[PDB]
């Protein structure tokens, strides 16, 4: 019954400030400290700070005593973190968590994925990765390039092809736009018969692309 | 108070036992907690005060230790147990530091990658940029190296790669690497190759194409 509710994502420009929320329910909000925790892609958890909603008492890790401000709204059982003068380094998932009666973080929110970037919202271009010509099993795919922000979704043959597909994590290019690849392995005896199409959907820019992938001539 | 997990990665097998260690820089009596975080999800508290399980946590998860050295144990491992595990001290005063985490992987037999190279499409080449892609499919263990050669000149700083998580059905990894060049640069060279090094190949394997 204890739940901590956080928004999914937040996108802001460098130099801006942002206020992240965590709405608590199923317990007496003022009876437990609230904690915040940062996690950058593929890295470990990093404790940020804590607030006592009864007290207003707060504490921060060394690295964050200058960057964040903790507040609560007891009438709405919500805790907030405000992060100032943001840079790309601050892009991360930020979790709120309840500190238990004896300590330990016994309940967690789903986290807010914060992206700090100056890049414009933009849908991707989709290019075929054509199966080699000169075949027991062959590979093919599509390269999904130059979109912002995450995510895109990729399927094959409008959902009919799921076995053998690998869709790689997106990488951030120096331009500040993302790129990913999706590939699939198929019996090459079916290359001159079977049609392969990737279906790319990018909801943030309302862009949808269907790219046939064929052997070249 | 510094809390350290000395092993970032551990390989195990289904049905086996595995132990993860956490060492505190001071005596924290038994105030140590352990969290499981599966790919894409929020951390989940499994054990607090070194040995006490949260209601509903499966029986195969246990913890022990006192003072300064602490152990998390899975009595027998199930497939759904692959995740990163974290310790945290919760004794007396902040900062409530986390350990660096320990990621669990399934061990299996060595498997060489299948390698494929893909030239840029004509569609992209019209836009003024060329992406060459090299795919390493279904290999184990994770560690693998891709070297781009352009007329046998080794390339540096103009490629990016990404890796899948371990496949749940066959326990392999896959990796793609992307060489990006300006169209002008791509057209002034002829032979494009990626050379792959991996424990399952007794020699590095090359795939290549001529721009024509």
């Amino acid at each position: 019954q204890v739940q901590l509710q956080q928004p999914g994502t937040e996108l802001v420009k460098p130099g801006a400030s942002v206020k992240l929320s965590c709405k608590a329910s199923g317990y007496t909000f003022t009876s437990y400290w609230m904690h915040w925790v940062k996690q950058r892609p593929g890295q470990g958890l990093e404790w940020i700070g804590e607030i006592n909603p009864r007290n207003g008492r707060t504490d921060f890790s060394e690295k964050f005593k200058s960057k964040a401000t903790l507040t609560v709204d007891t009438s709405s059982s919500t805790a907030f973190i405000q992060l100032s003068s943001l840079t790309s380094e601050d892009s991360a998932v930020y979790y709120c968590a309840r500190w238990g009666y004896y300590g330990s973080s016994d309940y967690w929110g789903q986290g807010t994925a914060l992206t700090v970037s100056s890049a414009s919202t933009k849908g991707p271009s989709v290019f075929p990765l054509a199966p080699s010509s000169k075949g027991g099993t062959a590979a093919l795919g599509c390269l999904v390039k130059d979109y912002f922000p995450e995510p895109v979704t990729v399927s094959w043959n409008s959902g009919a092809l799921t076995s053998g597909v690998h869709t790689f994590p997106a990488v951030l290019q120096s331009s500040g736009l993302y790129s990913l690849s999706s590939v699939v392995t198929v019996p090459s005896s079916s290359l001159g018969t079977q049609t392969y199409i990737c279906n790319v959907n990018h909801k943030p820019s309302n862009t949808k692309v269907d790219k046939k992938v064929e052997p070249k001539s | 108070i510094v809390v350290t997990q000395s092993h970032k990665f551990m390989s195990t097998s289904v049905g086996d036992r595995v132990s993860i260690t956490c060492k505190a820089s001071q005596d924290v009596s038994v105030a140590v907690a352990w969290y499981q975080q599966k790919t894409g999800q929020s951390p989940k508290l499994l054990i607090y005060s070194a040995s006490y399980r949260i209601t509903g946590v499966p029986d195969r998860f246990t913890g022990s230790g006192s003072g300064t050295d602490f152990t998390f144990t899975i009595s027998s491992v199930q497939a759904e147990d692959m995740a990163v595990y974290y310790c945290q001290q919760h004794y007396s005063t902040p900062p409530w530091t986390f350990g660096g985490g320990t990621k669990l992987e399934i061990k299996r037999t060595v498997a060489a990658p299948s390698v494929f190279i893909f030239p840029p499409s004509d569609e992209q080449l019209k836009s003024g940029t060329a992406s060459v892609v090299c795919l390493l499919n279904n290999f184990y263990p994770r560690e693998a190296k891709v070297q781009w050669k352009v007329d046998n000149a080794l390339q540096s700083g103009n490629s990016q790669e990404s890796v899948t998580e371990q496949d749940s059905k066959d326990s392999t990894y896959s990796l793609s690497s992307t060489l990006t060049l300006s169209k002008a640069d791509y057209e002034k060279h002829k032979v494009y190759a990626c050379e792959v090094t991996h424990q399952g190949l007794r020699s590095p394997v090359t795939k290549s194409f001529n721009r024509g």
